[PDB]
């Protein structure tokens, strides 16, 4: 029996106490430093308490691993993908994970930041959202080891990623650009530009893509990811809102606004289109459709239009930007299929139908890339015993790959039918080289910022074989290469197919 | 209608005809390259070791050469220099109860929602009939309400923490760590709204328990240490160590178990243990993480062991001045009890307890020599 | 040699084995940050190895330091025997006093390059870095695309190879 | 903080003192009529306790719930399957759904029986793992009306069902034989019979079929039903154990088995293998083949072989089971087809590799059976125009349909390939017609125990739209009827069609 | 091997080519034919309602004719004739928590789990230490213990309504409540079992609480009433109510709420209030069911409202006595209590809780006239 109604309290009702829990003292302030003032009384979006925060994503995680666990498994699902795409998969689950785990760090910085209690909540559940995420990429490439056509990459990206390239140049906008810098610059690289134009729009897309390609673990887990991005929006939006309102966003939030968009842009741009491109056999859509409306309508226009009333503008760099794009993913490929030795994943060179669907989508590629992949199959790039490396072609041809020192982005510009500009400074006994005016800028004005070693200043003089060697780039047979320049089940290279071609790394600045 | 590579015909077939006839590589384990800490490797670390990308400059790091952006000055993204602690590897850690995100929010879920039933079967049942009315509007508003803010400044002290770890394992312990903190004052203020449901005339406001704790007397060093450890710490590690392994584990604990635990039940209030009880479960599950990273991976270095517990011995002589004068300004409390409440020899007798889990727990294990007796007198100096 | 192991590191490794005072060790790591670290850096012939060689030298001087000071001192006194707090705060205080950015990134590079923990505490050199951190970028970011790029290029005193 | 290692109790623990909760008092006894008595120190095999029981069948309740809410969902899963298969379900899971809802009923009466606590619990466990199950079934149908190609029937066969003849028999061996009688008979209908020779092998084989059909859900949830069974198994291994040391057992025991035995495989034979063989377009195996390797070598070979020691013999009626097993599901699928108009589904006519694939399997099949369809198929039986359905080819050619009055199995013995018994007898007033010599026997014993009214007798003097209107057999649009004679989404039959060809029922017996 | 038609080119192409245009019925709703009892049908309802297969003769069947197979002499297998009670309709009960077996389970794996941590929690936080030994080894061991025998009955009570039940709604909440009780006296065993673990010496063999029920005073009338309501009754509805509504509404809750929980606090127990916490929200769920069948759906039945109460007040009455005499009884346990642990004032007022919430929850909604007064008086005369 008894008497009373059965009640009891929710998040809201907590919640509404929350902003009276920090209290005044001399040092209660942020330890990191920063040009702003993030206001106290900024309130956030989300009402939550952290029980309902579990609860809300204990939920979605039992649907996840229930499909993945489940049908998906009695489905054989990880592998009827096409080989293509399995390897793109290591790369973009991988790549995505570090920046969700960077994104981690970033926030526990930004409710460092904030001194609002609300606004301190609102990036912590985006702290614990980003360990959600990187246990979830994790889980993509766990599962594609276990159950895929091939584990070699899924199986140890944390440590083969760091042979190559492109993983340099992921570092930047997904690890540094997210933690190394003023907390408020830090945000726009992580929440108002990366996230918001970048993250939100491809892992949906990259669900749409994994579809096409018959793969259904990454839809299955980035559907689910994709549920915790509004709050972080938030938290983006918030950001602004919060150091709005003081003397010092007038003076620097365009600038931190500007070099984080064009730090994201210079890497997502060619990057993403050619994972989508280059690393399927299904298309979707072509890239520069995709990045107008990603870029330039939907966050350039529309999202950021949301934050004129705080003083936020259009990135002064954006016509650069839009420029610089459509060849972009083009002229990376090249680069990174001359250099598969390097990476953790296999590549394949584009077949009839896709040529003619790149020329259709990119009047004179043919000309210009269909022709110089025709070529490199003609030298034997896909056969063992040719003896022959794309990059050997770039030596012959006296075409130099530079590595841009601000973005880490490997460009080659004698021959792109992009940006084509370069610029090399010697300064204090080393020399740079930049691949725009905006990161020159960044150098000029922050030397300190940006001292990446890159791929051919450390392994400059040394023979390609032995550094696959030491960081572990075989499989597990231990002669086999796991990087491959074609997707098929034979006439896989292996470390002496490699040794006998004698490639011996160069630093190309040097050449001046 | 969008069709399916997996499902559609046409496109199924293009896929199965590209397929390999069997796996380009047998080895079927994603992270197989990670010493495992137990017999065979766990989903836990497959899913969380080396997931931060440190360079071999940052010790146990797989990465090489420095970070792509830097902080203006040329402070690195995560560094040595963050804290004075070293390890031959700061991947090492390993929280005991192998927790990655999804069992964590697992059970703080299965948590909330029986919380949720318990309310609903203790306001059906009528049990807040006999809780004694002055130990709710007195103790449990005012007291407790009060301790809400000294778990509060406990959680944002892991702030700087989640941002500067160095490794992925920690940082995630870290995290859990910080947020069954915050967790705990919420269940705080959620006992005190529904108390306001329950209970006509109960004031929800933290108006009241806030005004104790930062103008009154007996949480007045409590509230002093923890700004302390939240505001005047930088190092991650001293203030991760000195929450955990100083100032929690013997303030905390004594105003969790030694009072609230002991003596509302005294007063007809199962209410206020159900959530110490949660209170209770967390400090102990953080306890074995704390004690792996402090003791066995840090303290047990197998080439910084002698720095380090030089370093921990330093931070808890540090921390245990105002530790114990937390503790002190506590003894207040006791005289504001109902005549008979308690006795000096029940006080006493529990900050032994306190003490001497704290010693075999944490002290004993860097070879700290503390003394209980003079540690407890000092206490007890201070019990009007 | 190698990326993670080679001649280099090793020859390093032998010398660092060599230091059996705080002072000796105090003044090798605060040589080395200034010979090998920052864009300022005396030579770039360690390029490749300086990160890694650096914290190896910050963990004998950490260690010595550990057994020679007292509680106090350290976490209060430099490997110098400095007064950290004092440092700190005439660190600042020349930041504070700066006229332009380019006399501020001279203050906070060098800071980091004699203090750097093991030698100033951590707690007083991350308090630092919130405070020196702050005023660079505030004079840095002030008009920052203002300067035309031929300009910035002869104020920084590159040498353009092109 | 501590000072004693963590520590808890598990289920075992407290199972350990279990069979100490029950205690001596007179009454302490079962309700219920029973020729045996249970051992009051029988043991169980699973050391469970409610909470613990809780925690293994949640688990499975979140992978499950998460594939079909999730990938399933997503992959339109409810959707792609065989258009014969949608319709199987609707009798496979309604029909299985009473299976599990009066086993809830059978081992609450079970538990009413054992005197020892541990026996008792079994029991219980299972009493929950039925409710799970009842659930379950209805889940599969409710997921098929939510999102496939033809939900009626699928959403309303709790009604619906009893509209038709099959759902007699199904509620005799799945209801009735569950819970009517002596505790031990029941037991026997439902565990040692029911569950260990049909239900077990069956729930894994429609998951096969199922699957060769385009069907996904099925096996989702029908396996996560299979992971319980065996505890099921051992409740009914427990039931022999405990009344086998009691003079009771000798007299009694093989007597309730073989009617059990005969009372599960008299529906099961020809209804089961109706199922998959009609049931589906592609097929995994042929029923004489199954049947055979279930009944007479796994169960009535292997499993009934391990309760030989307990005094159980092989039921005396195997070898007329077997006799009688041929040709039983093409003979009753005849009258299922010929009384399509009673149903709450879609059948279809064997196609032409159908036809060749039962000749394969079947010599004999298609002169016999195949002419029948073809025939039919001939006068127009698919046509709503045609005025034609097989009832009329029955009646036509002097082959009375007359229902079993012990199993309610329809039978047509003067055209039956396999059988042709034919018993009618007049008790009192009222003729009764028998297809069995066992279930002759049965009638004769216990004449009390078997009064089931049949179609034609409830039916008698009714046309047959009306009784179709009345017990609700329409879709939505209230005209057209849920079943049909073919799987077409075209000139699907209305009530008027029915109402049209005035076809009356009548009382077989009446003839005699 | 298996080819899975679902992904399988030459499989799938066939299916999909026979498919229809769009779904034969736009109604693709399971279960819209049974009527919602509040806005929209629900999950809980259209899983569960007209599962039983009943034919229209028993009140509510949607079914025609005899059941196929009967008991030896003709008794049906579900019929009118099992209980006193009529109604219009049987499946009209819906449990207002709406659980099937999905959620039930899924609450009580949250409760296993939490219990699980709460106990590796107070072990590792030495909670015991404070416990009085006397209540401990006494009072928990062999009063409280003895109670599991109670609830044990009282699950088993329910066997027969698990067979006799008429309906899906009334089955489904039949079982949950029974199931219930078996998981409380199971709850009584892990403490004890627990107890056993970290107290040396401890006795968790059930010897002594089975003793205890089976031969001591305070529990004799008790465990009469509980045979008798397991055992002497044949009608599953006089055993629900009776159970629920008069037996375990009085005296399992004073017994829980009234006596343990009340007092297990004053002797530093924080251990069984955790589990009687369990015990009562299970008792405030079962309640909300219980008032649905009995009052909302057969008491206020259209048609036999009048004769269904009448029928109730019958069984109140007759169950009522043996339920005084369990609590007349068991007052004899207060005087086992050290001096001083409570008083007849507390007594008085801890009896009329019980009594005024059994009258205004069950009592009154069948017009049962109970004088509060004499029921206490009667029960108090076993104290004094
Ligand atoms: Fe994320
Ligand atoms: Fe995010
Ligand atoms: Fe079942
Ligand atoms: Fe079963």
């Amino acid at each position: 029996a008894a008497n009373r109604a059965p009640t009891s309290v929710n998040a809201q009702e907590v919640h509404r106490w929350l902003q009276s829990f920090n209290w005044d003292f001399k040092n209660n302030r942020t330890k990191y430093a920063t040009k702003y003032k993030m206001a106290n009384e900024t309130k956030e979006q989300f009402k939550l308490i952290a029980k309902e925060y579990a609860r809300m994503e204990a939920v979605k995680d039992e649907r996840q691993f229930g499909s993945l666990q489940v049908a998906l498994t009695r489905l054989n699902a990880g592998v009827r993908v096409h080989p293509k795409w399995n390897e793109t998969m290591k790369v973009v689950s991988n790549f995505l994970e570090v920046g969700e785990y960077n994104a981690i760090a970033a926030t526990g910085m930004l409710w460092d930041s904030a001194q609002a209690a609300e606004q301190k909540n609102g990036y912590l559940a985006q702290v614990l959202d980003e360990i959600r995420h990187t246990h979830q990429c994790a889980y993509v490439n766990y599962y594609f080891a276990k159950n895929g056509q091939d584990p070699a990459g899924h199986n140890d990206a944390r440590r083969t990623r760091t042979i190559g390239p492109l993983w340099k140049g992921m570092k930047r906008v997904f690890s540094d650009g997210f933690i190394s810098g003023d907390a408020v610059e830090c945000s726009l690289n992580l929440q108002l530009v990366g996230e918001a134009c970048f993250t939100n729009p491809l892992i949906v897309a990259v669900t749409e893509w994994a579809a096409a390609n018959g793969d259904e673990i990454t839809p299955t887990v980035f559907l689910s990811i994709e549920t915790d991005e509004l709050r972080h929006m938030a938290n983006g939006y918030q950001t602004v809102v919060s150091i709005a309102n003081d003397p010092a966003s007038a003076k620097y939030l365009n600038t931190d606004l500007n070099n984080a968009f064009w730090t994201q842009q210079k890497y997502f741009t060619p990057v993403l289109g050619m994972l989508f491109e280059y690393g399927s056999k299904f298309k979707v859509e072509p890239w520069v459709k995709t990045w107008d409306r990603w870029v330039y309508e939907d966050w350039g226009g529309i999202w950021i239009g949301r934050l004129g009333k705080y003083g936020v503008e259009s990135p002064r760099s954006l016509k650069d930007a839009k420029q610089d794009a459509y060849w972009a993913h083009h002229d990376l490929y090249l680069l990174a299929y001359a250099l598969w030795p390097t990476g953790f994943f296999r590549l394949a060179l584009p077949d009839q139908e896709e040529m003619e669907w790149f020329e259709a989508n990119y009047p004179g590629w043919y000309d210009h890339y269909g022709k110089i992949y025709e070529e490199w199959r003609a030298r034997g790039c896909e056969d063992p015993s040719s003896g022959f490396i794309p990059l050997m072609w770039f030596i012959e041809n006296n075409h130099p790959i530079y590595i841009d020192r601000v973005s880490q982005v490997p460009f080659c510009p004698s021959l792109a039918k992009g940006a084509s500009t370069l610029r090399v400074h010697e300064y204090n006994g080393e020399m740079h080289t930049f691949s725009d005016q905006w990161g020159e800028r960044m150098w000029l004005a922050e030397p300190e910022r940006y001292e990446c070693q890159n791929i051919f200043e450390q392994y400059e003089g040394r023979e390609l074989s032995e550094v696959i060697a030491e960081l572990h780039g075989l499989r597990s047979d231990g002669k086999t290469l796991i990087a491959q320049p074609h997707v098929r089940g034979d006439k896989l290279w292996t470390l002496d197919d490699i040794k006998r071609l004698n490639c011996v790394f160069k630093n190309p600045v040097k050449a001046f | 209608e969008r069709r399916r590579g997996l499902t559609d015909p046409e496109m199924a077939a293009v896929i199965l005809k590209a397929l390999p006839e069997a796996p380009l590589d047998g080895n079927n384990k994603m992270g197989y390259f990670v010493t495992p800490r137990w017999k065979r490797l766990t989903e836990y670390e497959a899913l969380t070791v080396y997931a931060q990308p440190n360079a071999d400059w940052i010790a146990g790091g797989l990465d090489w050469g420095d970070w792509t952006q830097k902080f203006h000055g040329g402070r690195p993204s995560w560094g040595n220099e963050t804290t004075e602690l070293r390890t031959v590897d700061w991947f090492k850690h390993r929280d005991p109860l192998r927790r990655w995100h999804a069992p964590y929010v697992k059970d703080k879920a299965e948590e909330w929602r029986y919380t949720d039933r318990f309310l609903q079967g203790y306001s059906a049942d009528g049990q807040i009939r006999a809780m004694n009315p002055t130990w709710r509007d007195e103790f449990i508003n005012r007291y407790w309400g009060a301790f809400l803010f000294n778990e509060y400044g406990l959680f944002n002290a892991h702030s700087q923490g989640a941002r500067e770890a160095l490794s992925d394992v920690t940082r995630v312990s870290l995290a859990f760590w910080g947020f069954d903190k915050i967790d705990i004052a919420q269940m705080i203020q959620l006992e005190r709204g529904f108390l306001a449901k329950i209970v006509p005339g109960f004031d929800e406001s933290t108006a009241v328990p806030k005004a104790e704790w930062t103008n009154g007397e007996v949480y007045k060093s409590a509230r002093l240490a923890v700004e302390g450890l939240w505001q005047e710490v930088f190092d991650w590690n001293e203030s991760a160590f000195s929450v955990h392994a100083v100032y929690d584990a013997l303030f905390g604990q004594f105003v969790r178990r030694e009072f609230f635990q002991r003596l509302a039940p005294r007063f007809g209030d199962n209410l206020t243990p159900f959530f110490i009880n949660q209170a209770q479960t967390y400090f102990q599950i953080a306890k074995q993480g704390v004690q792996d990273l402090y003791y066995n991976c840090l303290g047990d270095d197998p080439e910084f062991s002698d720095y380090n517990r030089t370093v921990m011995r330093n931070w808890t002589g540090k921390w245990l001045e105002p530790t114990i004068a937390a503790l002190r300004d506590f003894m207040g409390l006791f005289a504001k009890l109902p005549a008979g409440t308690t006795d000096k020899e029940e006080i006493t007798a529990s900050l032994y307890r306190v003490v001497d889990d704290w010693i075999e727990d944490y002290a004993s294990r860097i070879d700290f020599k503390a003394d209980r007796d003079q540690i407890v007198k000092a206490v007890l100096a201070g019990l009007k | 040699l190698g990326i993670h192991s080679n001649d280099t590191r090793d020859a390093w490794v032998n010398k660092i084995a060599h230091v059996n005072t705080l002072e000796k060790a105090a003044e090798m790591l605060k040589q080395f940050r200034m010979d090998h670290t920052t864009p300022f850096r005396n030579s770039y012939e360690l390029d490749n190895d300086y990160l890694w060689i650096e914290a190896k030298l910050e963990e004998k001087v950490a260690v010595l330091k550990a057994r020679a000071f007292n509680e106090v001192d350290f976490r209060h006194k430099t490997a110098f025997g400095e007064d950290a707090k004092s440092v700190l705060d005439g660190t600042v205080a020349k930041m504070n006093a700066a006229k332009d950015k380019w006399e501020a990134e001279k203050i906070h590079i060098g800071f980091r390059q004699a203090y750097k923990p093991p030698i100033m505490p951590v707690n007083y050199f991350l308090d630092g870095e919130r405070q020196l951190g702050t005023r660079l970028m505030e004079l840095r970011n002030l008009n920052y695309y203002d300067t035309p790029l031929e300009e910035l290029r002869k104020q920084r005193g590159v040498r353009v190879v092109h």
